[PDB]
């Protein structure tokens, strides 16, 4: 009752998470990963939300070397609310609990972080996350072996004009 | 990526053994992260995972170790649309004109003035999926267009699948769990257990076409160029349905390549074909697996794995840490003969000396001969019929081999390719006395760390991918999470590293600690048991809770 995790770190910062359920397990994973990589996850969530142009403008790129606006168009298309809802409804109770836990653990670190291991404190894109964000990352991962490889091609797809 | 599973018939201890060497980016959304998860009584798994995923992607448990490599199977199909001759925004299926669906998405864009403006963009969609354009190849004119159907868009099982794998007991249990769910998106699965079973699975999400439909539904020109292209004007070319499949339109598990052995299995991103050449995998859909000549990494591995001698953990580890450029085995002997036939060509002097001094490796202390060899091979690959022994499908492990210097045309171009490669190298700002480690680095803050390894296309098992930035080569991807698991009686002995360290944040104490170790190729214990973990002098502990 309800979200609890025991975490042990060995050499090189490797977390060992113990919990009595998936919810507590996710809690520990989210907290531990946030301590090491909160800024990385925040940036990638921005990308998967299709908000790179919102925070960084059109001149910049994602970590996958896609222009911010084409990337935003692709991920806005990919991660529409209807798509995320259907994915969530298809998840087992165990998986939902893992995700809920992860989000809560990540967010707990954000609340308490004082910059000791986090270089992006104060940035507007460094913010609390939700389970939907983790779904956006999962779907982004999924299409890497498919339509994700054609992100630019999708954005470029426009009907012909009155030419020739 | 590389993966080797060794069974009871080949291992020195008579037990299972697994080397996991995935090749992945050093930054971003696919950066591996080490962790150990336990729910006492029903879950105890350790390994590495990707950002955002609360499951272990590659790892090991009490009696089992597994890993993945990117497969050669197709996980999508392109569909060539026959457009309505009266309307290029409509397309024909069974002679019937259908309208394209238009989904508009709105994006906020920050200007230099800091104001947000809104951009609207139309995404055109067919019954198969979104339309795509490659200018000059896949165009959208008034005759045709192309749509893409990604199989993994409907794969809602990916997280449950890895969570199930995390709970697997042995190889047989792992196989049952993977075949039942079919949640693996686009990778092979290799595994080994304590009992001494070695498993290979090409069990992923793959578009299903009944065998009789393929020669009619394929677009010949495009499939010859490696594209899974189908005829989108025929309703019969929709993905076939088999009730056995976990997902509508994907290939049933029984029709995907599986090899379960007690000697060994391996994969280095080639097809399922020569996973173990003693038992070749054939007769699958071209969407699944084809009999293509294997890359140099697999060819290298098989050359170290074939035979009767027992395999040690050290043997597998050193297959990575040796940094042997295996492609030099096929061309360098004859290339040196060329250099001997052309002494005093002056232009070739620096290159032929460097190539002669070279240790044929990609180590930190490896000479500039590696650089010369790389530039040469980039040109040698663009030559036509220059192999002495071309690919022999009867000898797929020993061919190709050698340079046909006995043909005067070939000898002409190979020497030209060398002179050109030499010229490019001298042009660049490479000091004398420069070793490979001085060139290839990973930047950490205001400092560099020398990184061993080279491009996998050159047969370096320890594949490292870098790009030119300023005066150096900055590593961007390659060897990442290394995991070598054996099963002694006490429990799993896991050994390896995370090459780029746990944290991507410069402020962290774990930003470069393992990276320094990777430079020196000093792998470490991956502590799994309570006793291993308690024995760590760096042990830290924190218990956290909050109301649900
Ligand atoms: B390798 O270069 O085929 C990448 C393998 C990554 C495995 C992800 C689970």
């Amino acid at each position: 009752t309800g979200l609890a995790a025991d975490i042990r770190w060995t050499a090189y910062g490797v977390p060992h998470i113990r919990a009595k359920d998936e919810r507590g397990l996710g809690y520990g994973i989210g907290y531990a990963y946030a301590r090491d990589n909160a800024c990385l996850l925040a940036e990638e969530i921005v990308t998967a939300r299709g908000e790179r142009a919102r925070y960084f403008g059109s001149e910049g790129k994602s970590s996958a070397e896609l222009d911010n606006l084409p990337s935003d168009i692709f991920y806005a298309w990919l991660n529409q609310p209807e798509a995320l809802q259907a994915f969530w409804q298809a998840q087992t109770p165990a998986v939902r609990q893992l995700l809920e836990g992860y989000a809560a653990g990540f967010n707990r670190f954000l609340r308490e972080a004082d910059g000791k291991t986090t270089s992006c404190l104060g940035q507007p894109w460094l913010r609390a996350i939700a389970t939907d964000d983790l779904l956006r990352l999962t779907r982004r991962l999924l299409v890497e072996g498919g339509v994700g490889q054609f992100a630019d091609a999708l954005v470029a797809a426009a009907p012909p004009g009155a030419e020739k | 990526s590389n993966a080797i599973a060794v069974g009871s018939e080949r291992s020195a201890d008579g037990k299972g053994m697994l080397l996991a060497n995935p090749h992945f980016p050093w930054n971003g959304a696919m950066r591996f992260y080490q962790m150990h998860l336990t729910i006492p009584g029903r879950l105890d798994v350790m390994g590495a995972s990707l950002p955002g995923l609360p499951v272990v992607n590659i790892g090991f448990s009490r009696h089992l170790a597994w890993t993945h490599t990117v497969d050669t199977s197709s996980h999508f199909t392109l569909y060539r649309l026959a457009l309505d001759p009266k309307d290029p925004r409509r397309y024909l299926v069974d002679g019937r004109s259908l309208p394209l669906e238009e989904k508009s998405v709105a994006i906020e864009v920050r200007g230099a003035d800091g104001k947000l403006s809104r951009v609207e963009h139309k995404v055109y969609q067919s019954i198969y999926g979104p339309l795509v354009v490659w200018p000059g190849k896949l165009d959208w004119n008034r005759s045709e267009a192309y749509a893409l159907r990604d199989a993994n868009l409907e794969n809602t099982r990916v997280l449950q699948q890895w969570y199930s794998i995390n709970q697997a007991s042995d190889v047989a249990d792992l196989r049952r769990r993977v075949e039942a769910l079919q949640g693996i998106p686009w990778v092979n699965t290799l595994a080994a257990d304590e009992q001494g079973n070695a498993l290979y699975m090409n069990q992923s999400v793959v578009p299903y076409l009944k065998p009789e439909l393929i020669p009619a539904c394929a677009i010949p020109q495009l499939v010859a160029e490696g594209l899974p292209a189908l005829q989108g004007q025929d309703s019969r070319c929709a993905w076939s349905r088999d009730p056995a499949a976990a997902q509508a339109g994907i290939t049933p598990a029984a029709q995907l390549p599986v090899l379960l052995r007690r000697d060994f299995v391996q994969n280095s991103n080639d097809s399922a074909w020569l996973t173990n050449p003693a038992s070749p995998l054939q007769g699958f859909s071209p969407l699944v697996s084809q009999e293509k000549p294997i890359g140099p990494r697999a060819r290298y591995a098989l050359s170290r794995l074939q035979g009767k001698q027992p395999l040690e953990a050290k043997t597998l580890e050193e297959m990575v840490t040796a940094n042997h450029v295996f492609s030099a085995d096929q061309v360098l002997p004859d290339l040196l003969r060329l250099c001997r036939d052309n002494q005093g060509e002056k232009s070739l002097a620096r290159a032929c000396a460097a190539l002669a001094q070279w240790d044929r490796g990609a180590n930190l202390d490896s000479g500039s001969g590696f650089v010369y060899f790389q530039r040469f091979m980039q040109r040698f690959a663009e030559l036509d019929g220059a192999w002495k022994e071309p690919f022999d499908a009867q000898r797929p492990l020993d061919t190709p081999q050698g340079i046909a210097l006995d043909r005067p045309q070939v000898a002409t171009q190979v020497r030209q390719a060398l002179a050109d490669a030499a010229a490019e190298v001298e042009k660049s700002g490479i000091p004398d006395g420069a070793r490979w480690g001085d060139l290839q680095v990973s930047t950490r803050g205001q400092e560099r760390i020398a990184i061993p390894g080279g491009d996998g296309h050159f047969g370096v098992y320890n594949a490292i991918q870098s790009v030119r930035k300023g005066d150096h080569l900055e590593v961007v991807g390659g060897t990442s999470y290394i995991q070598l698991v054996t099963f002694p009686e006490e429990g799993p002995k896991a050994r390896g590293l995370l090459a780029f360290s746990q944290s991507s944040d410069p402020r962290s104490p774990h930003y470069r600690d393992q990276t320094e170790l990777f430079s020196r190729q000093q792998w470490q214990t991956l502590p799994f048991s309570d006793r291993q973990i308690d024995a760590d002098p760096q042990l830290q502990r924190l218990s956290i809770r909050e109301a649900a």
